[PDB]
């Protein structure tokens, strides 16, 4: 049916003015780039007793997600600004010199993005989470992987502090929740996929398996770096929550994501067994589970890294 | 009936029956007096139509009955005009809606 | 329903629809909305509409959606000369391994070297008659 | 007693502010009646009086200023602002010629392509013959000139910083004002003279051709000019949209030429091999979308023209110049300078405030991102329907409108008579997009879930699930939506349409919706099978007849869901297949009483039975059920390439179906007789699409391989079918013949050989 | 009747329990294993004890004798009973069980079962004592009742004790963010105690008599029955549980607020009780709405009658008919 398919120089007017729009605005603006994140952060953070701007956002952010409302709403605006800070922090041979510069800007722009109180929001809003995977979920991650990237020890420490006051069973319940549904590779689903790939694309004019494989990297990710630094004190609190009332051990649900994780990919290697050549979508999905496992051996090795 | 009592006496040989659209300062005035509707009051003079009877069959009849260029107190019996229910709102129940239109042009 | 239909044929379809029935409702009989489609330059066949009748106060997305579903093997048969049509533009109306490999990249699809190979196979070169077979497939 | 007067009084003032809000209430979501015996109390004068009076009491002038919105322009505005979403650009000779730069232009100047419902007033009148309701009409030009010297006025007092504030504070002199101003503007009450002298008003330095942003303000009056600043980068955003649209008009013409005549010379020239396959590559074989984005693929070797190319890459440069990204006169900066410095001043405890407020700096410098955001809710209208779009806009807002309204009675008449004007709307099945954009399908799924929640209105729902069917039947993105809220239809669902035909009507006629079907959705439909059993029909409930253990109407509703959600384009999906057939064997209840105790011919000869003993009885409907559950089961067979190939778990598959249905039964079955003739009612007795079904099990499990198996079959009903539809040669002989063109003829001329 | 139930009950102050010493000297000393104690419920203040007819239950703390109320754990050993506690009678040598929203009765038996063993978990002493003072709260408004019920028949009490506790109880409810937290969960705790019925019960009693008792005692009866209403107000802010009762009993707050005397906060319960559930106003009915109208033409020009209007106008974030059509045709075409 390619050959009386209904050319472009004759067709409806409007409906070819719409395609050509569409089909520019995808070329165009999504790989237009606009580095204004950082010029907006720090224009705003020029603050030219009272609260600066950025703090003041701080602080309503953690007020609203402060209420109990067991929901999460759109906040389009926290969406824009999460990525505008978590980006702004993420500005991140060389000689000594030049590698001590950049560690003393990435600590300085850490610092501005830190006092204000954007562990606490993190803190809460992941508290307020629930367990409920979306949006919310990963745009704090985010803003929590910029606010914490190089191992920042003054970032743990206020989160150590807000954690033993607060004293909430809730924040390790709604990580549990959250880490235990995460997506592992299903079969069912990889041959789903294979036979959505043979009816063909072009067929009546990304994958379900894997789908949240980022959520999952960027969230071990920041779990392997709120254990970096050594620090002994937050292993011990993640391993037992003494001053909370319910202790959640973090390593068991962890360890039992790496068994189902494991058992993914064996049966992903029985079924690809008898066949000698590995398709492409085979070695994407294979590339996938490999870096998911990687950062999870990383967070492991964090977990377990000091005496 | 309808009750007239003329309040601003004026030309007496036009008369409105002859079917087309009138202009009228037409108001309205509650049992008890309160003016409920007025034409006053919206700013701005209702257009009345002869014979369409888009307006109340009691109103209608008052309107008609006074001649064109004249003004009287167009008292009309709450049966006739909006029965015992009225306005939903604007007229309480059985309450006289008495009418004091003047007629303007047309 | 009709979402490969023609907008203009939709658009007549609807006008003729409206003018039929004036109420919206889609309470023209069966009989006489294909009185009105044969006055409007479409006749219908009587088995065909013996037949709509017998499987089926219906608005007029549902008569639209009937009418494609009539109009299905209409729209198949001028696929199947479009592919011949095809097939014939190829030398002698015969597509070879080439011929059938260009048509396959200039549709877009992308087809690989064992599914040209099938092809071929199916239809070295082809004849007019295998390259009609494959068309029709 | 005068007004003014009852300001110090502390008791009257609070009394008529009380009064003021149970108005502003009473009218308050939609109620034009009530919002009609308000101004008819209040009559229309008094609240232009009590505008143009400055001594009036603040709270008191605070309350009329509400309501003069609230009960004459609250439902023109809501509409307005619901409508700003969709920024349907219909093409037109003024609004082909487009430019976003006339320097910056002016926020909310120029011709606006948008197709805007316009709103509509009508004169209030109390003396009409009373036996829904319009909006009562507005002075519109008289109200917005009343309003802009009240905001020059407001403006003048600001400047002179005078120590005797309208209405007694600086709240009560100007929040109103704002609050009028922007309601009427949001109406597009006030032309382009109107509007520029408002915003000259407002910031005369920065829209060159002090302001109110620069004199301070409270918290609420911030609000307020944060409003209006939304709205003026809304606006903006409108005529970007607006030369983005003329445009693409433009391109899209020059494209169609350079197609044409690309076509053309492609056509004459035949020498060339490769180059000839290289523009077959870019042209009409390829999809329509396929094109577009080759012909588009020279951002930053194309066969598209040089100097084309260079228009459009200019065209591009205008665009990120007019958003600004990358280089207070301009209005971005303006409000991001106003922003900062209202944050800057002080700490302001109103959360609201400060998150508008930074809603619109993002807004603001983002200029692109919002263009991106807003890229999808675009769309060009043909020029000879746009009174079509119009109505199409206008119902959609009266469907909002009521969804906003709690539900009740006497108010789903309009929805159902709004939801048969969408569907005899031309524009509602021509183009599927304005459907998509306008969020019909959202406004309707959020009507069916407020009344949903015992089904208290079941028109509303018949018409609403009517509606969503008939969405999913326009195109197959449609489908796909319905796909994606799939869960709700299958988790909430008696008579007429339901939501679990909608979506089975989502389902069917597309292969990649039916592969994609989730393990959820069979569990569900598995344990309502389940559930089918030990219960009763409601129809047959309401008729008084004793239970049979299972009710046909569900249970035959649901079957027939999954033989859609099986059989799609023919073929049958071999994982859908295996999972459904293993979550309906798992629980043995789903399955007929007599499969387990009795047989298919004992359950065929007890339908008959009950047919004989005195459009609802329930010989048919279980001879119904019946037959959609053998023919559910031999749907999901393998096909024969499967059979062929030797598959371990199709072959388990097919021989657990066969052993579960022996043949016997099934020619048991076929062979029963129909009364061919006066002609019997097939609503009260056996339809030939149970033998049709039957027939269609029988080749699909079995199959006639030896030929005396093929003799006995052709003998056994196959006969005595053939003998009466040649003797019957209706609407009965006209379903015989059906039945044998569907299942007899394929399965003889399959068994020929 | 002792019965384990899950759910919200381990949250309420039904689920209290008090373990006292034989000795009464050093009852705060460390439980040890085997030590007599005995368990009082906070809520009920009835000591259970193991009765022969009853098995497992509370008793009165008059019939508690030492014998049948002697209990003590079988495994300074254990952390707040955390370990494997048996619940065995000093006396008897039963073990505590189970026999049969899941609740199960708990009884006596000679032989048990393998997971009798149960965790104990430590309560605030905030929250003790606040089941305390309810309890004894809630007994002295039963000796109020019952004087009320032996005055009642006959024409011709502690009111200032009765004033004092509710004095006392507005305090404790009085409106201060965790304070409005706590707040809410202790009227929640005082509601599944019923301590809102008991409120009920007086209110209806006062409003049974229009005036008995003697001329000065009953003087104060006027402000008793202010003080109750005002308790009542303040459990009906912050209280889920007290908003869903009212809407269930609109008629009767309805009736009790057409009462001339003490309209002000009948009102004022009426007006927070529809802010706290919307679904009263679509429960409501057209009486309501004429009162409302009526109360205004009879009391006088008030707000908070306005108030209460504007807040039945729309509720819920939308506008219900019925309300709108009662209050655009009850008191707008009179204009008075």
């Amino acid at each position: 049916a390619c050959f009386r398919m209904t050319p472009l120089y004759n067709l409806p007017t409007h409906r070819a003015c719409n395609m050509f729009l569409e089909s520019y605005k995808a070329a165009w603006i999504l790989t237009e780039d606009h580095s204004f994140e950082d010029r907006m952060i720090d224009d705003l953070s020029k603050a030219g007793k009272k609260p600066d701007p950025l703090h003041q956002l701080v602080l309503h952010f953690s007020r609203t997600a402060l209420t109990e409302k067991s929901k999460l709403d759109e906040d389009y605006l926290y969406m824009a600004y999460a990525d505008i800070m978590a980006k702004s922090c993420h500005l991140e041979e060389v000689s000594f010199e030049e590698k001590e510069m950049e560690k003393q800007r990435l600590l300085y722009q850490q610092s501005r993005l830190h006092t204000r109180g954007a562990a606490e929001m993190v803190l809460q809003m992941i508290s307020a989470c629930k367990g409920e995977t979306g949006a919310m979920v990963s745009s704090t991650l985010k803003l929590g992987i910029s606010i914490l990237n190089g191992g920042n020890a003054e970032v743990q420490q206020k989160m150590l502090d807000y954690l033993k006051d607060k004293k909430e069973v809730g924040f390790f319940q709604s990580i549990q929740a959250l880490m235990q549904t995460c997506s592992v590779l299903d079969l069912n689903a990889f041959e789903r996929q294979n036979k959505a790939e043979g009816l063909g694309m072009v067929n009546e004019d990304g994958e379900k398996v894997m789908a949240d494989d980022e959520f999952t990297q960027d969230l071990f990710r920041f779990l392997q770096l709120l254990c970096e630094g050594h620090n002994n004190d937050f292993q011990n609190y993640l391993r037992t929550q003494t001053g909370n009332t319910t202790t959640i051990n973090i390593i068991i649900c962890t360890v039992d994501y790496l068994l189902r994780l494991q058992e993914s990919i064996s049966d992903f290697y029985w079924y690809y067994s008898g066949k000698d050549v590995i398709e492409e979508q085979g070695k994407r999905n294979f590339s996938k589970a490999m870096s998911v496992a990687k950062q999870v051996f990383n967070s492991l090795t964090e977990y377990i890294q000091g005496p | 009936g309808v009750e007239i009592e003329t309040i601003s006496p004026g030309d007496g040989r036009t008369f409105p029956k002859k079917g087309q659209t009138c202009v009228v300062h037409y108001t309205g005035m509650l049992q008890n007096g309160k003016k409920f509707d007025s034409s006053r009051d919206r700013n701005k003079p209702f257009k009345f139509r002869i014979g369409k009877q888009e307006v109340i069959k009691g109103f209608e009849e008052g309107a008609a009955q006074m001649s064109l260029g004249q003004r009287a107190k167009l008292t009309c019996t709450p049966d006739v005009a909006y029965g015992a229910t009225g306005h939903p709102g604007v007229i309480p129940p059985n309450a006289t809606l008495i009418f004091d239109v003047e007629l303007l042009n047309l | 329903m009709a979402d490969q239909l023609t907008e203009e044929q939709i658009a007549e379809f609807k006008e003729a629809f409206s003018l039929f029935d004036k109420d919206g409702d889609g309470t023209i009989t069966t009989k006489a909305l294909g009185t009105v489609m044969r006055s409007l330059g479409q006749n219908p066949t009587e088995a065909e509409l013996q037949d709509m009748i017998n499987e089926v106060t219906i608005d007029f997305p549902a008569f639209l959606t009937m009418m494609a579903r009539k109009m299905k093997d209409t729209d198949s048969e001028e696929e199947i000369r479009e592919a011949f049509r095809v097939f014939d533009k190829d030398g002698n109306g015969y597509i070879s391994a080439a011929a059938l490999r260009h048509v396959m990249t200039n549709l877009g699809e992308k087809l690989t070297d064992e599914e040209v190979d099938e092809m071929i196979r199916e239809a070295g070169q082809v004849n007019y008659e295998a390259f009609v077979q494959m068309m029709t497939a | 007693m005068d007004i003014l007067e009852l300001s110090e009084r502390l008791d009257l003032q609070r009394f008529h502010s009380h009064t003021l809000r149970l108005y502003r209430a009473v009218c308050a979501l939609g109620n034009n009646r009530v919002a009609h015996a308000l101004c008819s109390h209040v009559d229309q004068a008094q609240l232009l009086h009590a505008l143009e009076d400055a001594h009036l009491p603040g709270p008191l002038r605070a309350g009329y200023y509400d309501l003069l919105i609230s009960i004459h322009l609250e439902s023109a505005c809501r509409s307005r602002r619901s409508m700003l979403s969709e920024y349907i650009v219909p093409l037109t000779p003024e609004t082909r010629a487009i430019t976003l730069f006339p320097r910056h232009g002016l926020p909310g100047v120029g011709v606006t392509t948008s197709l805007r419902p316009p709103h509509h007033f009508s004169p209030p009148c109390f003396v009409a013959a009373l036996p829904a309701r319009l909006s009562p009409a507005i002075p519109l030009e008289a109200l917005r000139d009343k309003a802009l010297r009240m905001l020059g006025e407001a403006v003048r007092d600001g400047g002179q910083h005078a120590r005797d504030p309208v209405g007694g504070s600086v709240e009560f002199q100007f929040v109103p004002v704002l609050k009028l101003v922007s309601t009427l503007l949001v109406m597009g009450i006030f032309g382009d003279e109107d509007v520029k002298q408002i915003l000259k008003m407002i910031e005369p330095e920065v829209f060159t051709e002090e302001g109110l942003l620069q004199m301070k303000l409270p918290e609420s009056v911030k609000l307020q000019m944060c409003n209006l600043l939304e709205y003026f980068c809304d606006q903006e955003l409108q005529h970007r949209v607006e030369s983005l649209a003329a445009f693409a008009e433009r391109y899209v013409d020059k494209l169609q030429a350079n197609q044409r005549s690309r076509y053309a010379l492609l056509m004459r020239a035949f020498t060339m091999s490769a180059a000839e396959t290289a523009r077959r590559t870019r042209e009409f074989r390829s999809p329509p979308q396929e094109q577009i984005n080759m012909l588009l693929h020279f951002k930053d070797d194309c066969p598209l023209p040089e100097d084309i190319r260079q228009d459009l890459q200019d065209f591009h440069q205008d665009l990120l110049a007019h958003c600004g990204i990358q280089l207070p006169q301009s209005l971005q900066e303006l409000v991001s300078h106003m922003v900062v410095r209202w944050a800057q001043e002080d700490y302001v405890q109103s959360p609201e405030l400060v998150r508008a407020m930074f809603s619109l700096l993002h807004r603001q410098y983002d200029g692109l991102g919002e263009l991106l955001r807003a890229l999808p809710r675009a769309y060009t209208i043909s020029p000879s329907s746009v009174e079509d779009t119009m109505s199409l806009l206008e119902c959609l807002g009266q469907i909002r409108s009521l969804l906003i309204v709690q539900m009740g009675p006497q108010e789903e008449n309009l929805m159902i008579q709004s939801i048969g004007n969408i569907m005899n709307n031309k524009v509602f099945y021509q183009h599927p997009n304005l459907m998509r954009a306008l969020g019909m399908h959202e406004t309707v799924m959020e009507v069916m879930v407020n009344v949903l929640g015992e089904i208290r209105f079941p028109k509303m729902v018949t018409s609403c699930c009517r509606f969503l069917c008939y969405f999913c039947r326009i195109s197959r993105q449609n489908q796909r939506s319905m796909f994606d809220h799939l869960s709700y239809l299958l988790e909430n669902s008696m008579q007429g349409s339901t939501p679990l035909d909608v979506a089975a009507a989502s389902v069917i006629d597309n292969n990649e919706l039916a592969l994609a079907l989730q393990e959820q959705d069979l569990e569900k439909v598995v344990s309502y099978l389940a559930g089918c059993g030990l219960q009763s029909c409601p129809m047959l409930l309401a008729k008084g007849y004793p239970d049979i253990g299972w009710n046909p109407c569900g249970g035959e509703r649901y079957l027939d869901f999954l033989r859609f959600a099986v059989f799609v384009n023919g073929e049958s999906v071999e994982e859908n297949a295996n999972v459904v057939v293993r979550l309906l064997i798992r629980k043995p209840e789903c399955f007929g009483p007599a499969l387990r105790g009795s047989g298919l011919l004992a359950a065929i000869e007890e339908a008959i039975r009950i047919s004989e003993d005195p459009r609802v009885h329930l010989g048919h409907a279980i001879m119904s059920f019946y037959a959609a559950l053998i023919d559910l089961l031999g749907r999901c067979a393998p096909e024969m390439h499967l059979i062929q190939a030797g598959k371990g778990e199709a072959l388990r598959i097919r021989a657990i179906l066969r052993s579960l249905v022996p043949l016997d039964d099934l020619v048991g079955i076929i062979s029963l007789p129909l009364q061919i003739p006066v002609q019997p009612k097939m609503s009260a007795s056996f339809v030939p699409d149970h033998k049709a079904s039957m027939v269609l099990f029988l080749d699909r499990v079995y199959g006639i391989e030896n030929q005396d198996f093929l003799l006995h079959v052709l003998d056994v009903g196959f006969l005595p079918d053939m003998r009466a539809a040649a003797s019957l040669d209706t609407e009965m002989a006209l379903a015989l013949n059906r039945y044998l063109c569907l299942a007899v003829l394929p399965l003889i001329t399959k068994c020929a050989p | 009747l002792v019965y384990y139930e899950g759910g919200a009950v381990c949250t309420h102050a039904r689920s209290l329990w008090r373990l006292e010493p034989l000795r009464i000297s050093w009852s705060g000393s460390h439980l040890r294993w085997g030590q007599p104690l005995r368990i009082r419920h906070v809520t009920t203040g009835r000591y259970l004890a193991l009765t022969e007819d009853q098995g497992l239950v509370v008793v009165d703390a008059c019939k508690a004798h030492t014998k049948a109320t002697s209990f003590c754990f079988r495994v300074p050993e254990i952390k707040y009973g955390e370990s494997l506690c048996f619940v065995q009678h000093v006396a008897s040598g039963l073990w505590l069980t189970y026999a049969a929203v899941l609740k199960k009765k708990a009884i006596l038996h000679q032989e048990g079962h393998m997971d009798d063993a149960l965790f104990l978990t430590r309560c605030q002493q905030e929250e003790s004592q606040a089941a305390r003072m309810i309890h004894s709260t809630a007994g002295l408004y039963n000796q109020f009742i019952k004087g009320l019920d032996s005055f009642s028949g006959k024409p011709r009490l502690p009111i200032e004790a009765v004033i004092l506790s509710l004095q006392d109880l507005i305090g404790y409810f009085e409106p201060p963010q965790s304070k409005l937290r706590s707040l809410r969960n202790r009227q929640s705790l005082f509601q599944e105690e019923g301590m809102l019925s008991l409120v009920l019960n007086c209110i209806d009693r006062l409003n049974v008599y229009t005036t008995y008792a003697g001329e000065e005692a009953a003087e104060s009866w006027k402000e008793i029955v202010n003080l109750l209403y005002e308790l009542l107000a303040s459990l009906i802010r912050g209280n889920r549980a007290n908003c869903a009762l009212f809407s269930t009993n609109l008629d009767w707050v309805v009736s009790k607020l057409d009462r001339l005397e003490a309209s002000s906060g009948i009102l004022e319960v009426l007006y927070c009780v529809l802010i706290e559930s919307p679904e009263v106003l679509n429960i409501i009915q057209e009486n309501h709405i004429k009162s409302i109208i009526s109360l205004l033409d009879k009391h006088g020009r008030n707000h908070k009658v306005l108030d209460v209007l504007c807040s039945l106008c729309v509720c819920n974030g939308v506008a219900v008919r019925s309300n709108q059509d009662l209050i655009t045709e009850n008191l707008l075409p009179g204009r008075e």
